């Protein structure tokens, strides 16, 4: 098991990496062929108190 | 003066580049490689039991490393990606 | 969004969990646990619900796949043990059959993404875009306190 | 830009790899641990 | 005899739910349709549709399916039949698991036939 | 703005236009069908709307694009030395569109090191370079010379408004950023007043190799931040 330990460490960092990319990457389908915008009716709205959280402060916010 | 810069301009020699922007993805894929074979031992090493001061040693030793690498390869891979320095 | 749905509907965005997903219920009913009261009173609620509302679907996929890896990753064990070619045979032909079931689940929910859910909202790709044109034309050659008067499915976006 | 086609391969690519991974994971630990 | 109820009862409202009972229920179907020739039909083509019957399909393959798996499972725990014979029943259920998934494909088929992932 | 870069020596262009037409605005307002009636006759001849622009850009330009406000413009068309575009709607008279257009070209036609030193660097930035024959109100020029560089001499052809040096951050600029030098012109005319500003600045290899110091530091600060968190 002195050997086994890092083994798996090692595996186990691989498949997370794995796991990240090929979930990131099988959700850009819609923003290289048009480009990156806003879907869907209402994110319009979260889109808009984000950028009026980012310009004025959380007090106004 | 406009005409005396103008004069310098012209008569000079033209910009040669360091690394050319047409082999730098090779440099971004052969030091990624090398940041994380080098940054691996850190993690190894300090996980070990060991003496502290070997440790702390052997770690900073092989960070300094990975630390140039991964400052060197953060630059090439960001130009092959389009945005530029 | 407000509806109930089909049965197509449920293998459409869960491969093969589908039928995994009572034989994971069934084998935590098997061994019961503190933790697999919960998991299973999860399971029958957002399956109950889901078949209900579909808007609710989102909610049960979570326990559809912890649900199902608990019934997959039982199997691996039994047959990936090697502990005799006449059992490494059968041992070869039970984990190869899931292991080309869990590439045809990958070869499924990329073909799903690719053909269904990627397509934006805002420009028809028949590439024609007519929503973008008359909002802008409103942000440029309106003055800025003008009420705009539309029904109520286009207000954000406006 | 990276095309379409070549983002599915690269996504078909990641999931294959990653379902080939977690087998190997789960194949050596079935043995290697003590049952 | 008292956690056999309590399966009883959560697989008998877990398997009609990811059928579509409700939306039998919701919209009233025939459990039976006839065809212009009086020929019983078991499927219904398309997505947003489906017959009373389809359900009990869909929920008998889900059990047979489901059903293998934990066969699978338990076949290493019987000693009435000797280690070879035990593993020859093994495959022979995996084989009768993937023949299974097919047919069950090509039944999903008919409810979208523009379905490029086959056997 | 105009972005220099000595790590992938190339010089990329943004120019962000708000555009108006003056001509004779147009009665009984906006109609589709007369518009969509005159074109498929041989009518489009001197019309006094906007239909398609006409970028004269350098010589050589890779990595156009159109950009609007509400998004990215399909309607573009990049040839050798040119890059037709045509905006969302038609620019009648008093309308007014706001738009963005960038390009790329590489560094050695803009740059010259000096001959006395490898260290003293002219460039010659062009003024304008938009559609054929326009009228700028304002003019506001940045250049945006590298992370450490240092200017020695400044000459412009035409006669400037106001001229500044501020510093702006940009990507993986972790102290001071780029240094950026900007011009005010107030009246300039598209194809006649064709000039070249000639900046001359330093930028010694002691600040060169900074860039990638700059970040190494963070990392191996994280590390070494790491560690401590892990062994405590
Ligand atoms: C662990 C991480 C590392 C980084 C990464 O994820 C995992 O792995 C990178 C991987 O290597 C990928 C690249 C591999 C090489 C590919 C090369 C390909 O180049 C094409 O571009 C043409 C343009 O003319 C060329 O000709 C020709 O050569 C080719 O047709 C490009 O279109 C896509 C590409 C660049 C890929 C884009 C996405 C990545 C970079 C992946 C992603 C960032
Ligand atoms: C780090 C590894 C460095 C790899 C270097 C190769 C990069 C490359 O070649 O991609 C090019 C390509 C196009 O470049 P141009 O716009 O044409 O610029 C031309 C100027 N020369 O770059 C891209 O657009 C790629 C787009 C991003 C890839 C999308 C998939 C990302 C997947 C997410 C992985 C994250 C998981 C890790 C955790
Ligand atoms: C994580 C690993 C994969 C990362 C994929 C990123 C590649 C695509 C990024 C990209 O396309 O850049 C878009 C965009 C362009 O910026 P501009 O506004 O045009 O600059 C103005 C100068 N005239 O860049 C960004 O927004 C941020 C991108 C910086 C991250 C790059 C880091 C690369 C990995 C280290
Ligand atoms: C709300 C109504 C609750 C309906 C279920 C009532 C449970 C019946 C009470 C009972 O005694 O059942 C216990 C019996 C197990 O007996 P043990 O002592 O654990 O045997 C040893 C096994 N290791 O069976 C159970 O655990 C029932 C499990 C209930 C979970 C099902 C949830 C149903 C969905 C909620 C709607
Ligand atoms: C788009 O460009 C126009 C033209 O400059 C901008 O209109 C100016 O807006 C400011 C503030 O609203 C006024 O003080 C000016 O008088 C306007 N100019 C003209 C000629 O009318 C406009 O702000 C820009 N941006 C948007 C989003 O429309
Ligand atoms: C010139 O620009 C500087 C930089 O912002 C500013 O402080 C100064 O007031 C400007 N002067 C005029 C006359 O515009």
């Amino acid at each position: 098991s002195c050997v086994l330990s890092v083994f798996q460490t090692i595996l186990k960092l691989v498949i997370f990496v794995a796991i990240f990319g090929a979930a990131i990457s099988s959700r850009l389908f819609a923003v290289i062929k048009f480009e990156s915008i806003i879907h869907e009716f209402d994110p319009w709205f979260n889109y808009r108190a984000t950028k009026y959280l980012v310009n004025n402060s959380f007090y106004k916010f | 003066t406009y005409e005396q810069l103008y004069k310098e301009f012209h008569s000079s020699k033209s910009f040669q580049p360091f690394i050319h922007l047409d082999t730098q993805p090779k440099f971004a894929i052969c030091g990624l490689i090398v940041t994380l074979a080098v940054l691996s031992s850190a993690l190894f090493a300090v996980g070990s039991k060991s003496s502290y001061i070997k440790k702390l040693f052997f770690y900073t030793i092989l960070s300094v490393i990975g630390s140039l690498f991964a400052g060197l390869t953060t630059v090439f891979a960001s130009n092959s990606f389009g945005v530029y320095v | 969004e407000h509806q109930p749905v089909s049965w197509p509907a449920f293998f459409f965005d869960t491969h093969f969990l589908i039928w995994l997903f009572p034989a994971g219920v069934f084998l935590l009913f098997l061994d019961l646990k503190d933790e697999h009261v919960f998991v299973i009173a999860y399971s029958v609620l957002c399956s109950y619900f889901a078949g209900v509302m579909v808007r609710l679907m989102l909610t049960l996929t979570p326990v559809i796949c912890v649900s199902a890896a608990v019934a997959l990753s039982k199997i691996f064990d039994i047959y990936l043990d090697f502990k005799k070619p006449a059992a490494l045979l059968a041992k070869l032909i039970v984990s190869g059959s899931f292991i080309f079931y869990l590439y045809l689940f990958v070869f499924h929910s990329t073909w799903v993404t690719r053909t269904a859910y990627s397509s934006p909202s805002v420009v028809l790709p028949s590439l024609i875009d007519d929503f973008r044109e008359a909002y802008y034309w409103l942000r440029m050659n309106s003055d800025e306190d003008s009420k705009v008067a539309a029904w109520w499915d286009y207000g954000y976006q406006i | 830009m990276i095309s379409d086609e070549q983002l599915n391969s690269l996504a078909i690519t990641f999931g294959i790899v990653m379902m080939t991974l977690i087998v190997i994971y789960h194949a050596v630990d079935s043995t290697m641990s003590p049952k | 005899k008292w956690k056999l109820f309590s399966m009883i009862l959560s697989l008998g409202i877990l398997l009609p739910s990811i059928t579509g009972y409700k939306f039998v229920e919701m919209n009233a179907i025939p459990f039976i349709a006839r065809d212009a020739k009086n020929r019983i039909m078991y499927f219904s083509g398309g997505s947003g549709w489906q017959f009373g019957i389809e359900i009990f399909s869909v929920s008998l393959m889900y059990i047979v399916m489901s059903a293998l798996s934990v066969l699978l499972i338990y076949v290493p725990k019987i000693s009435c039949v000797s280690e070879k014979m035990r593993g020859l029943l093994s495959s022979f259920l995996a084989c009768v698991l993937f023949y299974f998934f097919s047919y069950f494909i090509s039944c999903y088929l008919i409810k979208n036939p523009g379905y490029p992932i086959v056997f | 703005d105009i972005w220099l870069s000595h790590w992938a020596s190339t010089i990329q262009f943004e120019e962000y236009y708000e555009l108006t037409n003056k001509a004779a605005k147009l009665s009984k307002g906006f109609s589709r069908l007369e518009l969509m009636k005159q074109i498929q006759t041989q009518n489009m001849r001197q019309t006094h709307f906007v239909t398609v622009l006409d970028m004269l850009l350098p010589e050589g330009a890779t990595d156009h694009y159109f950009t609007d406000l509400v998004g990215l413009v399909s309607t573009s068309h990049a040839e050798r030395d040119h890059f037709f575009i045509r905006p969302r709607f038609p620019i009648f008279g008093g309308w007014n569109y706001n738009f963005t257009v960038g390009w790329t070209n590489k560094l050695s036609d803009f740059l010259h090191v000096s001959s006395g030193s490898d260290e003293k660097f002219v460039a010659s930035i062009p003024i304008l370079n938009g559609p054929p024959d326009t009228v700028y109100d304002n003019v506001e020029l940045s250049v945006f010379l590298p992370e450490g560089a240092e200017i020695f001499d400044i000459d412009s052809p035409v006669p400037f408004t106001n001229v500044s040096i501020e510093t702006q951050k940009s990507y993986f600029d972790l102290n001071k950023g780029h240094v950026k030098l900007t011009f005010s012109y107030r009246n300039l005319i598209s194809q006649v007043a064709n000039g070249q500003v000639l900046i001359k600045y330093d930028y010694p290899k002691s600040s060169f190799f900074k860039k990638p110091l700059s970040i190494a530091c963070y990392i191996f600060t994280a590390l070494m931040g790491v560690f401590v968190l892990k062994t405590l």
